[PDB]
């Protein structure tokens, strides 16, 4: 059902201007079913002139992905390692034995990843706070995205590293991202700066729980321990067991200068061809409320991302704050409808 | 708190 594939976007400069704008025009146009859409940036957009006057950033907390698992389900333990420049780990990166091995195809790449992905552990220089934009960029800059989002930090006062500010991403071969969707059920924007690829798989919205039944079968003992264990980020599902206990799903590959927008309660999951950097955030748009006020939380961790959604529910929805405030609204998301600032286009 | 890979 290409209803729920995943959908590529090419804007001009006029369209690519607003962001928010954008997003609510590829929600009309269904992007948002997949789960996960790519947006190529027209050929005038650049964010930084050269890329080559980093090498003095600092990765503060490389992590070392430890994967042990076997028939398609695996478990990812993270091991933080010492501080390490960007020149340190380009280095290791190209290096030859965490260097992307030889390959004619992606699938053929997608085969060596869930052969291999248990060996030879990589280093993921993940989490880095930080942007790799200049201050001019005024168009799609992940530092200042200027949506409703920015509500938790103007009204509220609250700043949520990496959710409501950005994050960069130093991937080297076979590093990987669990299944998860984001905190608080949030969008994400994902921008690959340079290097090799980032591959990526996606579960419909409306397709989700089943996603989470089939791991809830297959780790009874962590559904037991935690109310959302997946948002440990540390379950991992190959496409193959996907496919064999029905789960709709989608793949594609990301290619450097491309974003990828991930949507409210969209699952996804992935793993980088070989060195390369990427930046990431978290937005919303009006759409995005519901979803945050029925987001099912971590509750066996303690500096787990929580969000007020009193000041979203009161300034959005006057009408159904006091209701929602007793526990009684009953609202029931439907995961086809587009943002409400798509009407516009339809 | 934070957004991290876990
Ligand atoms: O960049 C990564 O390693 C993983 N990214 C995401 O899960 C995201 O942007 O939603
Ligand atoms: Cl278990
Ligand atoms: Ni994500
Ligand atoms: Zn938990």
């Amino acid at each position: 059902n290409p209803s729920a594939r995943i959908m590529t976007f090419y804007p001009t400069m006029e369209e690519f201007r607003n962001f928010s704008r954008y997003i609510a025009y590829i929600e009309s146009q269904g992007a948002h079913r997949a789960g996960l859409a790519k947006v190529v940036p027209p050929k005038e957009w650049k964010p930084r002139a050269s890329y080559d006057d980093i090498d003095d950033l600092v990765i503060p907390a490389p992590i070392q992905q430890l994967v042990t698992g076997q028939s398609g389900l695996f478990t990812q333990y993270n091991i933080q390692k010492k501080a390490m420049t960007v020149r340190e780990f380009r280095k290791i990166a190209n290096s030859d034995k965490y260097c992307t091995p030889r390959y004619s195809e992606f699938e053929e790449l997608e085969r060596k990843y869930w052969k291999n992905l248990t060996f030879n552990p990589p280093i993921y220089g993940a989490d880095v706070n930080g942007t790799l934009y200049e201050k001019h960029v005024d168009e799609w800059n992940i530092g200042r995205l200027r949506t409703i989002l920015d509500l938790v930090e103007k009204e509220s006062g609250i700043t949520i590293e990496g959710v409501n500010t950005p994050y960069l991403y130093f991937g080297m071969w076979k590093t990987s991202f669990a299944w998860h969707t984001e905190d608080m059920d949030l969008y994400s924007i994902n921008y690959l700066h340079f290097g090799e690829p980032k591959s990526w798989y996606s579960v419909p919205p409306e397709h989700g729980k089943r996603l989470e039944r089939l791991a809830k079968g297959f780790f009874p003992g962590s559904a037991q321990s935690c109310e959302a264990f997946l948002r440990h980020k540390m379950t991992l599902i190959s496409p193959l067991m996907l496919k064999k206990y029905g789960i709709p799903f989608d793949k594609v590959t990301q290619e450097a200068g491309e974003f990828m927008i991930t949507f409210p309660y969209g699952y996804h999951a992935g793993f980088n061809h070989g060195f390369n950097c990427a930046e990431s955030t978290n937005f919303a748009t009006r759409r995005w409320i519901e979803y945050g006020k029925q987001a099912v939380l971590c509750s066996c961790r303690k500096d787990m991302v929580k969000i007020s959604m009193d000041v979203f529910v009161r300034k959005f929805q006057p009408e159904r704050y006091k209701l929602w405030k007793a526990g009684k609204d009953n609202t029931v998301i439907d995961h086809t409808l587009p943002t409400p600032e798509a009407a516009e286009f339809l | 708190a934070r957004k991290s890979a876990g």
